[PDB]
């Protein structure tokens, strides 16, 4: 009955090979904003 | 983990999968024998 | 008071403290009070700092000559500090009034004992000696390490502990053991 | 403290001793003297009540940059009886040649 | 093969690490 | 995005309903970031030519 | 992060659930080199390491350290579960 | 045969030997680093790590619902578990232990049909017996199905035995595909153009190609060696779209 | 009720940026016409 | 084992070098609170009185410049304490502090327990007047990180 | 953003709990639990009882254990 | 009031609508707690 | 001798504890 | 540990900050 | 600093003197 | 004269053998 | 080293010396 951290969201201020996929990857370990 | 759906009042040992009821006790099959409760 | 033995165990798992009170005919009334452990991060000049690493009270252990001798074996991994890269400072207090015939200068209630791990220095010396075994030339880093150790020794014996912390953290902090 | 007073008194006495023998001391060293006696004044007055232990740590570690910087400021000597390698005066007292189940045994 | 007092002192300091007293049982 | 495909084309004609044709165009809107072919240059290479 | 531990050199942090048979359930956090070693620490350094056969570990999941602050892992064993 | 066995153990069973400090410590015979990339069964365990001793359905169901809570639609939550033959018996008992806690319902013979009537010469009304639980439908559209695959039970590679019989790799539950992704999540990376170099050096005879008489001799001995080599890898784009469940006796 | 928005800049990011870091075991051009709309 | 590996498709690559693929998150985020200061700048603790008691301005120190000029952001209780921002962020080094008054007609002020460190804040909207309205609000973006494999 | 802190807490009336945060000082690890924990609507339920830093050079050891018995409920 | 139909032989706790039997003691779930028989 | 604030906190708190 | 007069003066000067007289109730 | 108990007693004694 | 670790190991083991 | 027996007897003689 407990979570575990799978992602963390930071700002940019807190910071070429070949491409496997050419589009981006939306992980399941991310919340998706809701319209 | 071992469900006993029925209870049989009888002077003999009725079955493994039923609960035996005598005069002042209520026995059940555990460890290969009849264990009384209380 | 004085220290009997004060070292880190050879297995790099215990920090041994063995304290005793002086045997003097004017120190019967003097006992032991507590043992306070500090590191190079929390050390302050004027006595033990607040939020110390490990506070120990002696009347808990015993149920009167037992109070005059104390020994401990603190598992360092329980203290949550690195046994290689920590400079433990051990304070001890008396809780006792010596006699009125005490000679001037001996009625010091508090003492201090510095502790470091000698394995990393030993391994560094072996590495430098192995380098010496090739072509029989002394690396300059070896002489530098020797003299830096001598500097820390002089600072400790003279009581200048903050600069000793500076030298230790700057020079010897990254140690393998 | 009672020791910053002694260090400052020694420092300015040496300063004016040099100005007696010579007629010149480095003003890069007079700056260190100025820092030293400013800290001595501030810590020994009504301004010390704002001092925490972190502030004390930082103040001491900043003052020790002045320690061997000049001849006027010198490393203080405190009463200490310790060292990085302490002595082992424990004595071994075996009892009736008695080993324990695994370890040896003394009194 | 002669031993001096110092060598015996080293033997003592080594053996003391292995042995403990009655109270430590 | 994050869920689509091109719909299965090996269907009977009765199963190619109004939503099935609509799923084909909604997939087509996904592939508008992309223009890659084997005998064509990129759009940036063509647009620099013009 | 090359500290000197068995799986490739790095430290690994694990979250463990179990159910002690006849006693109840619990939570457990540990550092271990294998997930087999994580359940051998409960059988050695646990609360019921004497009755070591009662430990029925049901979940062993790793925590990965994030770059910045935050609650890494949590585990509640409530009373109405027990 | 053997080159099909070498590639398929390199694609599936991979061990990346790049260090935490980004270095390769295993050097070839010539002096360069033997670089290995991760396989199918190393790329799939990096996100949804899960290990166990005792299987419980309540943690398989509340972790396939934590990751796809409001991210998958109600029709997209079919989670098809690949397992072994013995992993299905362990899954059969835990659903059997679950529906025995549903005391509010009673489970009749008339619907589950665990005692079917059969025809035989031994009796006038002779009975049969046997049942299995193969599917658990969670609340809010999550379904779990069993696909027993013969790959998980291979005792030649799988050598640790489970205490309940069979190999230890049989009890490992893998949900390879969670939802749809609009691009292939798992694919087999192969180089365009790198056909495997069939390469023979030989002397006066060549027993493979069958050539008697050699104009260009590599050397002077009656030999013919084959040298073949393949550069190959795999890639899993989203290892968070793939939930695994490994027995801990395989020691991670 | 009346609402207003603006953005000081064209297809590139600006001063308000966020990064999403996932925890796995081994640890283009922004269309500014479309984020404002 | 080979039937299982042929159940996966195959991609064609140009090199034997490393290949990378870039994963993405959402553009929408709430921000944890660091500190809240009253009208004259004095921090509010939990055992205090209410803060915005008479539609009086107060502060919210956030660890990142995320919010904008005239927006309405909300605490853990959305829509009950609406916070209209006043002016751009004053950077206390890396942090960002906003002048903030209450929005939704609250004439008793926000309680002191609703302004502690750890509380998350998310943007709702950026209202203006009907007459002579000035520019408010802003737009936030998101970035990719990469994954990596080899041969 | 410096150290790691493993906590044993006890939710009053509901049961026990184990946790792990990343904070600079262990009072802030209680802040990242009381505000980001699962009992956010009842944040006063947390009574933390033990916080200890993840000191690495063992790297094989338990850091939190908390069982719930049948007689505690 | 509440009718129970099942008797479980389990070292762990059963569901709340079934009677716990374990080595000689009987418990039944009432009012959120396990009420023993004796 | 030199007192920090924490020294004064200790002294005053312990005195109120004994009053 | 020995306290001299000025330490005592600092202690009183600190304690005076917290305290008031009867008229101040 | 630690301020063992007799130091607090000394402080009490001094303060209580001109009390 | 000089001892190494192994010398002490031999000495202590030989002590314990005959005790 | 290669200790002789008589050396061991010397060691225990001098250890039981403080018996």
């Amino acid at each position: 009955a407990g979570k575990l951290g799978k992602f963390q969201m930071l700002g940019f201020q807190h910071w070429a090979p070949q491409k496997a996929t050419n589009l981006m990857v939306q992980l399941l370990a991310f919340y998706r904003g809701k319209s | 983990m071992k469900t006993l759906r029925t209870l049989k009042i009888s002077p003999n040992a009725p079955d493994i999968n039923s609960v035996w009821l005598y005069k002042g006790t209520m026995k059940y099959f555990n460890n290969g024998e009849w264990e009384t409760i209380g | 008071m004085h220290f009997n033995e004060l070292r880190i165990s050879q297995d790099n798992r215990f920090l041994i403290i063995d304290v005793s009170v002086d045997n003097q005919d004017y120190f019967e009334d003097v006992l032991l009070d507590s043992i306070v452990i500090d590191t190079q991060d929390t050390f302050v000049m004027n006595g033990p700092s607040d939020n110390p690493l490990y506070i120990y009270n002696v009347e808990d252990a015993y149920d009167t000559q037992q109070m005059k001798n104390v020994r401990l074996e603190l598992n360092i991994q329980d203290l949550k500090v690195s046994p290689c890269s920590t400079m433990f400072f051990v304070y001890v207090k008396s809780k006792g009034t010596p006699s009125t015939d005490t000679p001037c200068g001996f009625d010091k209630d508090q003492i201090l004992g510095t502790v470091i791990n000698l394995q990393p220095i030993y391994k560094q010396t072996l590495k430098y000696l192995k380098e010496v075994e090739c072509d029989c030339n002394i690396p300059k880093g070896f002489i530098d390490m020797i003299l830096k150790l001598k500097a820390i020794e002089l600072c400790v014996r003279t009581g200048n502990y903050p600069q000793a912390i500076k030298y230790w953290n700057k020079f010897f902090i990254k140690n393998n053991c | 403290m009672d020791k910053m007073l002694e260090i400052s008194e020694e420092a300015i006495t040496r300063y004016f001793t040099t100005l007696s023998q010579f007629g010149y001391k480095k003003y890069s060293d007079v700056d260190k003297i100025i820092v030293l006696f400013f800290m001595e004044e501030m810590l020994a007055g009504e301004m010390s009540y704002y001092v925490t232990q972190d502030d004390y740590r930082n103040i001491v570690n900043a003052l020790y940059c002045l320690a061997g910087s000049t001849c006027m400021i010198d490393f203080p000597m405190f009463e200490s009886y310790d060292t990085l390698v302490h002595s082992n005066n424990r004595t071994f007292v075996p009892r009736i040649t008695e080993d324990s189940i695994l370890r040896s045994t003394e009194d | 093969m002669f031993f001096t007092q110092e060598d015996y002192r080293k033997i003592e300091k080594w053996l003391l690490a292995n042995s403990r007293k009655d109270t430590d049982f | 995005a994050d869920f689509l495909n091109f719909p299965r084309q090996m269907l009977p004609f009765s199963k190619k309903t109004k939503q099935w044709r609509k799923d084909c165009l909604l997939w087509a809107n996904q592939k508008t970031f992309f223009n890659y072919s084997l005998v064509r240059k990129s759009v940036i290479h063509k647009k620099i030519n013009y | 992060v090359d500290v000197g531990c068995a799986p490739d050199g790095a430290m690994q942090l694990w979250v463990m659930e179990y159910e002690v048979t006849g006693i109840g359930k619990g939570c457990a956090m540990c550092k271990a080199i294998n997930p087999q070693q994580a359940e051998m620490l409960l059988k050695s350094n646990g609360i019921y390491n004497g009755s070591s056969y009662l430990y029925k570990v049901t979940r062993i999941e790793q925590v990965i350290v994030p770059p910045c602050n935050g609650l890494m892992a949590e585990q509640v064993v409530t009373y109405k579960d027990v | 045969l053997q080159f099909d066995e070498y590639k398929n153990n390199a694609m599936a069973w991979g061990t990346s030997n790049r260090n935490l400090n980004g270095e390769y410590m295993n050097f070839g015979k010539s002096g360069n680093a033997i670089k290995t990339g991760a396989g199918i069964f190393e790329q799939t365990e990096v996100a949804n790590t899960m290990y166990y001793n005792t299987f419980s359905l309540k943690l398989l169901e509340d972790a396939l619902y934590e990751l796809s809570a409001s991210k998958l639609a109600m029709d997209d939550r079919l989670f098809v578990i690949k397992t072994g033959e013995r992993g299905a018996i362990q899954f059969h008992k835990e659903v059997l232990k679950t529906v025995s806690g549903w005391t509010t319902f009673v489970l009749d013979n008339n619907s589950t049909r665990v005692v079917e009537k059969v025809q035989s010469r031994l009796h006038s009304n002779a009975l049969s017996a046997g049942f299995q639980f193969v599917e658990y439908k969670a609340p809010n559209g999550v379904r779990v199905r069993l696909d027993v695959d013969p790959f998980y039970d291979d005792p030649v590679r799988n050598k640790i035995l489970h205490p309940m019989g069979g190999v230890a790799f049989s009890y490992r539950y893998d949900i390879w595909y969670i939802g749809t992704m609009d691009q292939p999540n798992i694919f087999k990376c192969k180089i365009k153009g790198d056909n495997e170099y069939r390469g023979y050096q030989w002397g006066i005879r060549n027993p493979f190609t069958g050539q008697k008489g050699n104009p260009y001799m590599s050397f002077d001995e009656d030999s013919a060696v084959i040298h073949r080599m393949a550069t190959l890898g795999v890639c899993v784009l989203d290892p968070t779209r793939t939930m695994s469940l490994i027995p801990a006796i395989l020691q991670g | 009720t009346t609402i207003r928005i603006q953005h000081k800049v064209g297809n590139k990011l600006n001063k308000k940026l966020a990064m999403g870091i996932p925890m796995v075991r081994n640890l283009w051009m922004h269309y500014v016409d479309w984020e404002v709309e | 084992l080979d039937t299982f590996l042929n159940s996966f498709p195959t991609r064609e690559f140009e090199d034997d070098n490393e290949y990378y693929w870039d994963v993405i998150g959402s553009s929408r985020r709430n921000i944890p609170l660091v500190e809240a200061r009253d009208e004259n700048g004095v921090v509010v603790a939990a055992n205090a009185a209410n803060v915005g008691v008479g539609t009086s301005p107060f502060y919210l120190v956030f660890p990142e410049d995320w919010f904008a000029d005239g927006e309405v952001i909300v605490g853990n209780l959305n829509q009950v304490y609406p916070f209209r921002i006043l002016g751009d962020a004053r950077m206390e080094g890396t942090n960002a502090v906003y002048k903030v008054e209450l929005m939704g007609g609250n004439t008793q002020g926000v309680p002191a327990e609703r302004l502690q460190q750890g509380e998350r804040f998310s943007i709702e909207f950026a209202p203006v007047e009907k007459e002579l309205s000035r520019k408010v609000g802003d737009v936030r973006f998101t970035s990719p990180v990469s994954m990596r494999n080899e041969w």
